[PDB]
């Protein structure tokens, strides 16, 4: 599993893989690792799938109730606080959850909070979580800039996921892309890892150690 | 089922708690009891009335040992006094002796009894106790003491006092015979003289109850071996009362 | 059991609480208590209501080493509230390792009193308190609290049978630069003038002072013995 | 009003307790208890062809040694009997020796006092007479009433016509305490009741409970006739 | 986890590591201003530290609003110690160690307190939590003087931070004095 | 009357006036008729509306695939009782794989109603119910009153002016008893019976509701155009 | 006499008294068409210093469900919270919008809770003193308008009026509603009936309007749009 | 426990306890609030009690719920203290959970909800208090004022008075307050508040308290000297 | 073992008409010295209590006993005596029979009425040990026993008692790694109490 999210002048880029494993046998390669909490907020998936799905859907319900009560869109800090307080109430029970909550508000701008099942809640710029986080983070560090255009940022996210999926056995399948702006999140599609590898090798000249 | 969660004792528009006054009236309709404080002891006395001539009056005692050094007497309603004595003994054990290893002083035990009696005038669905209590005791750091506790939970320290039907006359008699130098025998004699006025029937050892807080009684201590181990409280038998008469 | 309920916590058509007013009327028939605060101490003086029996060993109580109270009303309810206040002061000392300010304790007691007025079906406490204390915030402080749950701060105050006459007397002959001895004299004079008895003897009085020094440290609380009360009465001029 | 629940009247009285005392005389039956210095004897005056006579009784066996007689309505009587049996069993379990008569009487009197002090509880309109032969006190008669009052007796009588029986007992004792004689004590009590009331009590007009050192039992109608 | 504190003649200086523990690129601040003249720094298990610090801060702000008065640093330290001592007996104890710095306005003096997760409170001229003490105490013992000024305390802290960096990035430094709480930007 | 304050007070003659007031609440409701044969059971209900712009109040509630009821009186009480009956039927099915008998459901309703007329703080229910069902013993119709009384009948009617329908049912008993295998005829008999309680209104597709259960027929409700052929 | 006492006629005293209380509230009108549902209320300002923008008689329960209230409007906040929670919880449990009728039934079950609940306590000491007009749209029944009362009974209406002037407004509604009404005609009719029943002169500050459509969901008109509608009504009438 | 239904409906559809609580509010002292261009002014009337009252320690009738929000009241003082404590706890809890201070409207809604809950719950009586809540939303420069009543109704208002002769003050405000051009500077708002208070409080300028609320948490309680200066200026301009 | 985490030792001895109680000053975590100014001796009137063990439990018990002694003085209108305070400590400890405080309390005082010095020790669950000669507690308890059984004499003047208890404490602390960073001694008479700080090897 590899998930990543970063902020830039254009907003937020979120990129995930789609492989799930149960040991050596690949249970699925079509897993959706981005939770669509609401048309303005996104949440990544890592650790336990059921915990992430259930509690981020519950978080969407809570954000809706907050917007009904206060007649304003909830803050990303407030939603991440709600999720972190809830998971802290369960500390020690056995929940497994490491997620990135990504949003874009008028007052805050683009904002990413990493929330863990241990109660951790960190505001950040670049996050990479999973067994393949090292390669993807190396790519992002080598190529991150604040003034990246939307196309360059999407390509960078895809390239980082591809680099992680090539080396990490428990990572791969396909790449799901998402762009988060002020008006909401835009889905930029699913890209098969196998075809993407050959296309990238041809266009860049990389992976010379692999016979094509 | 029990929906009586509201106070049955409330303030009248004049500012008087009617139920407590009625309990005081019930006390004032009770038989006479007295207490006299001496320099080396305290005497507590009461009249023993029999409901029936066929009843064994010895089976009913109006004077009760609270602690080995503290006893009590009452005027008013008997069963209320019996329950209150049970509660007072239990509070003495569970509030002081199980914490400090010693019996409580007279004043603190009186305060606990007063707290119990006050709670019956503000808690929901409860009638106030219809008794007045005279408590006589001795403690190491305060000496001998005598206290009076009312149905409202008010308590006062007395050199000598009386409660019951003949309260006013006995109080006047005791006022006329106080000199701050009496001994235990003088106090017992004065108590007997004051009781002889307020008793209409036969006045002997079978119609009077007397108790004293005096000196330690190693005979009323069924073991030997500990030098620091005395039950000052002592109840006089009918034979001793007859002899003193 | 709905018939027997007296509804002790309801308003009147005029917006009044009947039980609170009746408790105030009950208090208006109790022994007078007076508190006077000078520039260097506090004086509490209460009048007993008497016989020729034991007095040295009912109206003056100690809360902690720096706060004392004078009671007007039912004695047993007052003892309940005093035990609660002592526990509260000890809890504050345990938590913060400092002595509790007077106002915090007074406000806690007032809240306890107000609770009986608003919720539940129990009668209110028929007790009025005069608090005398010292703290590092304001120095010497004098407060009063009634069954309504309201508490007030006073330079000089009286509670009890003759509050009107005592307050009228205290409005005059009081100055902001008085001393502890002048306050003692004023309290004794007011008690003598408002007393409905032949003479103001030592066996119908309770006295207490809070000041600095007197074989102690920062603040000393003195509860006068009957002999000390007699000596003070002789010195002031009452001689009764 | 103050006459409906257990609160004080302006005169310091409790009207519900007095009315329960009145209720204790709903059944026109008298009972008599005496001591014989080795036993205790109680006799009751049970008074329709459709009824089964063997099921009619106001004498209960609280435990192996303690017997009880009730004056008042039978429902409250059975309430008190069940409560007393439970209390005696709990005492024996907790303290390891048989419950004595006087302590049981004190416990029941405490329950009655609780009823007289709590509003939501009404008093039971019964009078309870416990008899036994205590291992520390010998023959014992104790009696409790709706007011919470209990006392021990040399002898006692309960009912509407109790003054005559009490006067006769007092005259016998003045002549001269206890009875110096269990069958003789039973015959003495039967004769005392006959002289106090009148007529000739047949075997169906009375019920007899006898408490001896290790037992309390009830005589059948045949035994009562044998006494006659 | 670097948590260090030095009390000099007129002030208290606290230093906390600006590092977290993964993969992310931030500048974590492990301090909470309990009151205008009282600051608290924390270290320990993630999640518990922030929750405990916010709980303490909320309670202290509530007391300050209620009484319109500022608690002394000693009372704040006693309250925090009571909370930790209660926590250690609970079902889920807090695994948090704290340093509390303050400037008592009544006594007009700086004060530094060190409390651990068990509830052991000690007032010290200098203190540390974690492994900072084992690598800092030689220098603190050799160079400390109770009459040092703010600049001398800052220089000693800089030497201590360099010593810590030798055996490992950066620290956040806070100063509490009569003017309140400030953050050092030239460090 | 000082004896009508609560449900725990008898009158000197031994009457519970709160129960009688609940019965009076029933007597002011719209008329409903219940009928049955050896194979089918039928409910006919006349609805009521607040005004022309308002819809008509529903009167028939399905309890289970083999059981239902119609109400007359306070509708929320009918909802409470219907929910209780649904729960009991579901419990029987879940625990015993068994269809709850109509008589047992009547007993359950009687027991639930009795507890509200003997303790302080609770009022009796204010609705009467006609319950139809089909079980292993055939077709059943029950009448429930809030006093707790439940009766088993061939046919009945409750509500305002139900006496005419009851008289009609009593007169034509032997006719509708033997309408076996012809549900439409039984429904028409019920409609004719409920026609006897009308005074100033006529049956329309808006104010008429019908329910039927039977040997092969699950409990089904017809309203609107579905009853147009029965008018 | 407790709060659950039957009158000799067979009615509960507290419910009738709460209905009397509702009769004293300000007027609210709902009209249902095939192009959406219109709600309208009057803003009964007590003093000229009262800022009318703070008076909120029309609230959103969900994107497809809105509500208006009449009577003791303080009691309505708890019920509104309950309705919002019910809608959101249904969306969480079933990934679908809740039907309008189910939400109304849930609100009525809550209103019953001064006595025995619909599923078997006494969370309240008295019935609510406020009546609700619930407008909504769902895929099963189109556009719906319901009237909910503290008796636990609700009705469906083509048009309804509540408040102090409910009788005359409802009489006007009987003679003026038809199944082919357009949304703009419904808005003008609501404004006209409000102007007829109100003691003050109608303007953009004394009343407000709201609409529910399948496309745009529940919405509350701003004062400018309402002022334009009032001007159009005045021109058309005269 | 005690759960009697104290607040119930009358045959005419009224809740008598709420009306009697409103009468209790009427008996309370008069409070006033005015909105300025960039400030909110809260004025209060001190009761003409005895002159031995200590001003340092008595409550000032204006409690800061938060550094940016203040509350004044009229009615029973102890009930107001209970509401103030609940409001402070809720403000701290909200600041904890949402990482932002409360808005004025949110706190007003919470207080009104507490009052309504007491109107509807069993075994309690409604609060005999009406409140004025003033402040500025965080990072916002818009003055906000709100009024809450014992029943639970709240509204914003541009200027509002509660307690005793509030009708005369409200008529004065309606005559003198202009919605189009509210007072510009803080001084004009303070002058308007003082002049409105002087219409009922003729016992002098000692019994008037003034608090000024300005954005970015700028809350200032004016001293008696400044209020006396304002009153003297108003008196001088009254005739010439 | 929680009792051996922080370290520390307390001794108490009886004189002719005097009593003495001494403690070490070290506070360490496991083997790192944290504070050399951690006193284990407190007094409530004229009764003295020294507690060894967990520092948190020491502070908590000190605060609780201050609470209880203040309330006792308020109710009784007199200071508490050592003999009654011993029973109070025993009951307080036994109230936590299963979640016990890991403490080593020792009580020393002089009875105001009798004038007789009194001394007692407790285990962690409140078992009372009454001694006429001495009481020891802490991580160096065996060393303290060895010193006291050799140096103690039945009747000593306070000047000699000071030397005896000080030497016992110092020589027992120099053989304990977890004890000793300073030392305090209290000499208690009927009308005077003297506190002395000893000089020590530190390490």
């Amino acid at each position: 599993t590899t998930t990543l999210a970063f902020r830039f002048q254009g907003g937020i880029i979120v990129a995930v893989d789609s492989r799930a494993t149960a040991g050596n046998w690949v249970a699925s390669q079509t897993v959706k690792k981005v939770i669509e909490i609401n048309p303005f907020l996104l949440g990544t998936m890592a650790g336990g799938a059921a915990d992430c799905q259930f509690w981020e859907t519950w978080l969407g319900s809570q954000c809706r109730l907050h917007e009904l009560r206060e007649k304003e869109r909830i803050s990303v800090a407030a939603a991440s606080k709600i999720l972190s307080n809830l998971v802290y109430q369960y500390k020690g029970a056995g929940l497994s959850m490491g997620t990135m909550i990504c949003g874009y508000t008028r007052k805050e701008g683009p904002t990413i909070y990493y929330v863990d099942s241990d109660g951790t809640r960190l505001k950040g710029d670049i996050f990479c979580v999973g067994s393949g986080q090292t390669f993807a983070y190396g790519v992002l560090d080598s190529n991150y800039k604040w003034d990246l255009s939307v196309e360059d940022a999407l390509y960078l996210g895809k390239r980082s996921i591809l680099a992680a999926a090539h080396r990490d056995a428990y990572s791969g399948g396909s790449v799901n892309l998402y762009h988060v702006t002020e008006d909401g999140w835009i889905y930029h599609g699913n890209h098969d890892v196998g075809e993407l590898f050959w296309k990238v090798k041809e266009e860049e000249g990389s992976f010379n150690n692999v016979i094509g | 089922t029990d929906r009586y969660s509201f106070s049955l004792t409330t303030f009248s528009p004049s500012g008087k708690l009617g139920q407590i006054d009625y309990a005081l009236t019930a006390v004032k309709q009770g038989v006479t009891s007295l207490g006299i404080k001496a320099t080396n002891g305290v005497v507590i006395a009461t009249e023993k009335k029999s409901s029936s001539p066929l009843a064994m009056s010895e089976t009913l005692s109006k004077v009760s040992l609270l602690t080995p050094d503290i006893g009590a007497v009452y005027s008013g309603m008997g069963p209320d006094y019996r329950v209150l004595v049970d509660k007072s003994r239990k509070v003495a054990h569970t509030s002081y002796k199980r914490i400090y290893g010693e019996y409580p002083p007279t004043k603190l035990l009186v305060s606990e009894v007063a707290k119990i009696m006050q709670e019956a005038t503000q808690s929901g669905g409860v009638r106030p106790f219809g008794v007045s209590l005279l408590i006589a005791g001795h403690d190491e750091f305060n000496g001998f003491s005598l206290y009076q506790v009312d149905p409202s939970g008010s308590y006062f320290p007395w050199k000598a006092t009386a409660i019951g039907k003949g309260s006013v006359a006995a109080k006047t008699f005791l006022e006329k015979r106080w000199n701050d130098e009496l001994e235990l025998e003088d106090a017992i004699h004065i108590a007997l003289l004051t009781l002889k006025e307020s008793v209409e029937g036969e006045f002997n050892g079978d119609t009077i109850e007397l108790a004293i807080i005096g000196d330690e009684n190693p005979d009323l201590l069924g073991y030997t071996g500990i030098p620091t181990d005395g039950p000052r409280f002592r109840k006089l038998t009918s034979q001793e009362i007859n002899d003193r008469l | 059991s709905r018939r027997y309920d007296s509804r002790t916590t309801i308003f009147s058509p005029e917006g009044r609480l009947y039980q609170v007013e009746y408790a105030l009327e009950s208090i208006s028939h109790a022994g007078t208590a007076i508190g006077i605060m000078a520039s260097d101490g506090i004086v509490l003086a209460a009048e007993r209501k008497s016989t020729l029996l034991e007095q040295d060993t009912e109206k003056l109580y100690k809360l902690n080493d720096k706060i004392a109270v004078a009671v007007a009303g039912l004695t047993a309810d007052a003892e309940i509230l005093i035990n609660t206040a002592r526990i509260h002061a000890q809890n504050y000392l345990k938590t913060y390792n400092e002595d509790i300010p007077v106002e915090i304790l007074v406000r806690r007691l007032s809240d306890i009193k107000q609770g009986y007025t608003q919720h539940g079906g129990l009668r209110p406490f028929g007790v009025s308190f005069i608090y005398a204390g010292y703290d590092d915030r304001y120095g010497y402080q004098l407060y009063t609290s009634n069954p309504s749950g309201n508490y007030t701060g006073w330079k000089a105050i009286s509670v009890g049978a003759n509050t009107s006459a005592a307050q009228t007397l205290l409005q005059m002959d009081y100055k902001d630069d008085m001393k502890v001895d002048d306050a003692i004299e004023l309290a004794l004079k007011t008690l003598s003038k408002t007393t409905d008895s032949s003479a103001l003897t030592y066996d119908r009085l309770e006295f207490a002072t809070i000041r600095k020094g007197a074989n102690d440290g920062e603040v000393y609380q003195k509860i006068f013995k009957p002999q000390e009360i007699k000596d003070i009465l002789v010195k002031t001029g009452i001689t009764k | 009003y103050d006459r409906h629940i257990t609160i004080f009247s302006p005169e310091g009285r409790l009207y519900q307790v007095e009315y329960a005392f009145k209720a204790t005389n709903q059944t026109n039956i008298n009972s008599l208890a005496v001591r014989g210095k080795d036993c205790t004897v109680v006799i009751s005056q049970k008074k329709d062809k459709l009824l089964d006579p063997t099921t009619v009784s106001y004498i209960f066996c609280i435990s192996r040694t303690i017997g009880m007689v009730v004056n008042g309505p039978i429902p409250d009587a059975r309430n008190a009997a069940l409560r007393a049996k439970a209390e005696a069993a709990e005492f024996r379990y907790k303290y390891g020796y048989d419950m004595p008569c006087d302590v049981l009487a004190k416990r029941m009197a405490n329950l009655s006092q609780i009823y007289t002090q709590r509003a939501y509880m009404r008093p039971l309109g019964v009078i309870l007479t416990f008899v036994s032969v205590d291992e520390e006190l010998g023959p014992s008669i104790y009696k409790t009433d709706p007011a919470g009052y209990y006392v021990g007796y040399k002898a006692t009588a309960t009912g509407p016509k109790q003054q005559e029986i009490t006067t006769n007992l007092e005259n016998h004792f003045k002549k001269s305490d206890h009875i110096n004689e269990w069958e003789k004590v039973v015959e003495f009590a039967i004769t005392h009741m006959i002289d106090a009331l009148g007529t000739e009590f047949s075997k169906n007009d009375l019920e007899v409970g006898v408490a001896t050192k290790d037992k309390f039992f009830t005589l059948s109608a045949e035994n009562i006739e044998e006494r006659l | 986890d670097i948590i260090l504190g030095i009390r000099v003649q007129d002030s208290v200086i606290l230093a906390s590591s600006k590092a977290v523990t993964g993969i992310s690129v931030d500048s974590d601040d492990k301090t909470r201003q309990l009151s205008p003249h009282t600051l608290m720094s924390f270290a320990g298990e993630a999640g518990d530290t922030v929750q405990f610090a916010e709980y303490i801060q909320a309670n202290i702000q509530l007391y300050s609003i209620r009484e319109d008065y500022e608690l002394s640093p000693q009372a704040v330290s006693s309250f925090v110690r009571q909370e930790l001592a209660k926590s250690i007996r609970s079902r889920r104890p807090y695994q948090v160690n704290v340093l509390i710095g303050g400037y008592d306005k009544k006594k007009n003096k700086p004060e530094l307190y060190q409390i651990d997760y068990l509830g052991t409170k000690v007032e010290l001229p200098y203190g540390a939590h974690g492994y900072s003490g084992f690598y800092t105490f030689f220098l603190l013992d050799h160079h400390y003087r109770p009459d040092m000024t703010t600049e001398e305390g800052l220089d000693l802290l800089k030497l201590c931070v360099q010593e810590l960096e030798k055996r490992m990035k950066g620290v956040i430094v806070k100063i509490v004095d009569k003017d309140g709480i400030r953050q050092v930007d030239d460090f | 009357n000082n004896y009508d304050g609560d449900t725990v007070t008898f009158s000197p003659t031994g009457r519970l006036f709160q129960v009688e007031y609940a019965l009076e609440a029933i007597k002011q409701g719209s008329v409903t008729v219940g009928l049955r044969s050896n194979t089918h059971a039928v409910l006919v209900a006349l609805k009521r509306n607040a005004d022309e712009l308002s819809s008509y109040q529903k009167k028939i509630i399905k309890c289970d695939e083999h059981m239902g009821l119609s109400l007359a009186g306070l509708a929320p009480d009918a909802r409470v009782l219907s929910n209780y009956l649904r729960q009991q039927c579901n419990y029987s099915s879940l625990v015993f794989n068994r269809k709850l008998a109509v008589e047992r459901a009547g007993h359950l309703l009687c027991d639930k109603a009795q507890k509200n007329t003997q303790s302080y703080g609770g009022r009796p229910y204010g609705v009467g119910l006609l319950i139809i069902g089909y079980d292993k013993s055939g077709a059943h119709l029950l009448e429930f009153q809030p006093s707790g009384n439940v009766t088993e009948l061939y046919g009945t009617a409750i509500g305002a002016r139900s006496q005419g329908a009851k008289t009609y049912l009593e007169r034509t008993l032997d006719t509708f008893i033997k309408i076996d295998g012809n549900p439409d005829e039984l429904i028409k008999a019920g409609v004719e019976a409920i026609s006897q309680s009308l005074r100033d209104e006529s049956l329309t597709v808006d104010n008429l509701s019908i329910a039927i259960v039977g040997k092969d027929t699950p409990f089904t409700i017809y309203d609107g155009e579905a009853v147009a052929k029965y008018i | 006499r407790g709060v659950s006492t039957f009158s000799p006629e067979g009615r509960l005293f507290q419910v009738e008294y709460s209905l009397e209380a509702i009769k004293l509230g300000s007027t609210a009108i709902g009209i249902a068409t095939k192009e959406g549902v219109v709600l309208g209320v009057e803003k009964r300002a007590t003093s000229p210093l009262l800022e009318s923008d703070s008076i909120e008689k029309i609230v959103e329960i969900d994107r497809h469900i809105g509500c208006a209230m009449s009577g003791l409007t303080a009691d309505a906040r708890s019920m509104i919270e309950h309705a919002r929670t019910a809608a959101v919880t249904h969306n969480l449990y079933y990934d679908e919008d809740i039907n309008v009728e189910s939400l109304t039934q849930s609100v009525c079950d809550l209103a019953l809770r001064f006595g025995e609940g619909a599923s078997g306590e006494r969370l309240m000491s008295r019935p609510f003193g406020v009546a609700l007009l619930i407008a909504g749209h769902d895929a099963d029944d189109g556009y719906q308008l319901f009237h909910a009362e503290p008796s636990g009974t609700f009705y469906r209406y083509n048009a309804k009026a509540i408040g102090s002037g409910s009788e005359g407004a409802q009489a006007e509604l009987l003679n003026e509603w038809h199944s082919s009404l357009t949304l703009k005609e419904a808005e003008l009719l609501v404004l006209k009936i409000l102007k007829q029943v109100m003691e003050e002169k109608l303007d953009e500050n004394n009343a407000q309007l709201s609409c529910i459509t399948k496309q745009d969901g529940f919405k509350i008109y701003d004062n400018e749009k309402t002022a334009e509608l009032i001007k159009e009504l005045k021109e058309k009438e005269a | 426990g005690y759960d009697r239904a104290l607040s119930i409906f009358s045959p005419d559809g009224h809740i008598f306890q709420v009306e009697y609580a409103l009468e209790a509010v009427k008996r309370g002292t008069c409070a006033v609030g005015v909105k300025g261009k960039n400030c909110v002014v809260l004025g209060c009337e001190r009761r003409s009690t005895l002159k031995l009252q200590d001003t340092r320690i008595t409550p000032s009738k204006v409690s800061k719920i938060d550094s940016h929000v203040v509350l004044s009241f009229s009615g029973l003082n102890a009930d107001s203290r209970i509401l103030i404590e609940k409001a402070r706890v809720e403000a701290q809890s909200h600041r904890l959970t949402l990482e932002d201070p409360v808005t004025v409207e949110y706190l007003t809604r919470y207080v009104a909800g507490v009052q309504q809950r007491y109107t509807q719950s069993g075994g309690v009586r409604p609060f005999g208090v009406s409140t004025l809540i003033a402040g500025f939303d965080p990072r916002d420069d818009e003055p906000k004022l709100y009024q809450t009543e014992p029943s639970g109704i709240y509204s914003s208002w541009s200027a509002q008075t509660i307690g005793r002769n509030s009708k005369t003050v409200r008529e004065f405000l309606e005559k003198n307050y202009d919605r189009k051009e509210p007072p510009a500077t803080v001084e004009e708002c303070v002058k308007l508040t003082v002049r409105s208070l002087l219409e009922v409080v003729q016992t002098g300028a000692k019994n008037i308290e003034i608090t000024v609320v300005k954005p970015d948490s700028d809350i200032v309680a004016l001293s008696s000297e400044e209020i006396n200066q304002y009153v003297t200026q108003i008196e001088q301009e009254k005739q010439e | 073992d929680p009792s051996s985490i922080n370290g520390g030792i307390v001794v108490a001895m009886t004189g002719k008409d005097c009593v003495a109680i001494a403690c070490d000053l070290r506070l360490g975590s496991q083997s790192l010295g944290v504070s050399n100014k951690f006193e284990k001796i407190f007094h409530y009137g004229h009764v003295f209590l020294g507690i060894t063990g967990l520092a948190t439990d020491v502070t908590t018990l000190n605060e609780m006993f201050r609470y209880k002694t203040n309330l006792y003085k308020l109710k009784e209108e007199r200071a508490i005596e050592p003999e009654t305070f011993t029973q109070l400590v025993s009951s307080s400890l036994y109230e936590r029979r299963f979640g016990p405080y890991f403490v080593g309390p020792v009580v020393a005082g002089i009875n105001s009425k009798s004038g007789k010095p009194f001394i007692a020790g407790f285990d962690l669950i409140g078992c009372i040990d009454e001694a006429k000669d001495f009481i020891v507690s802490g991580t160096a308890s065996d060393q303290l026993f060895g010193m006291c059984e050799s140096l103690y004499e039945p009747n000593l003047e306070p000047e000699d008692l000071f030397e005896t208890i000080s030497q016992a404490l110092l020589n027992a602390a120099d053989r304990d790694a977890l004890s000793g960073w300073g030392a305090v001694v209290y000499i208690i008479k009927k009308d005077e109490v003297v506190k002395r700080y000893l000089k020590m090897r530190q390490d």
